[PDB]
């Protein structure tokens, strides 16, 4: 019994270890791109507000 | 004790067949079985460091 949970385990492990570095890159792509379409958001709102000034002047 | 002698030369002719024939490959089938559980071994902790 111990043998066989031995070898299921680490069929699960490898399998879950797979899927962790899976969901690592993804959440490392994920957070990248919201930095970026924050970045993004950062430098609208400015052009925005410097146009807004520039048209009231 | 003729029937003695007889008995024991069949014994011999017995093991020697034993040994030639039938010892090899179940000394293969308990190879196998010991690496294949060796390596199993392996295979978990190799699992359990990645």
């Amino acid at each position: 019994a111990e043998r066989e949970a031995m070898l299921a385990k680490t069929a699960a492990d490898n399998r879950k270890s797979a899927e962790q570095v899976a969901a690592a890159q993804a959440d490392y792509e994920k957070e990248m791109a919201e930095a970026r379409a924050q970045a993004s958001a950062l430098r609208d709102e400015a052009r925005a507000a410097g146009r807004s000034v520039v048209d009231e002047k | 004790m003729s029937i003695f002698i007889g008995q024991l030369i069949g014994f011999a002719v017995i093991a020697f067949i034993i040994v030639k024939w039938v010892v090899p490959p179940v000394r293969t089938l308990m190879r196998n079985q010991q690496e294949a559980v060796r390596a199993a071994l392996a295979e978990s902790a190799e699992a359990a460091k990645k």
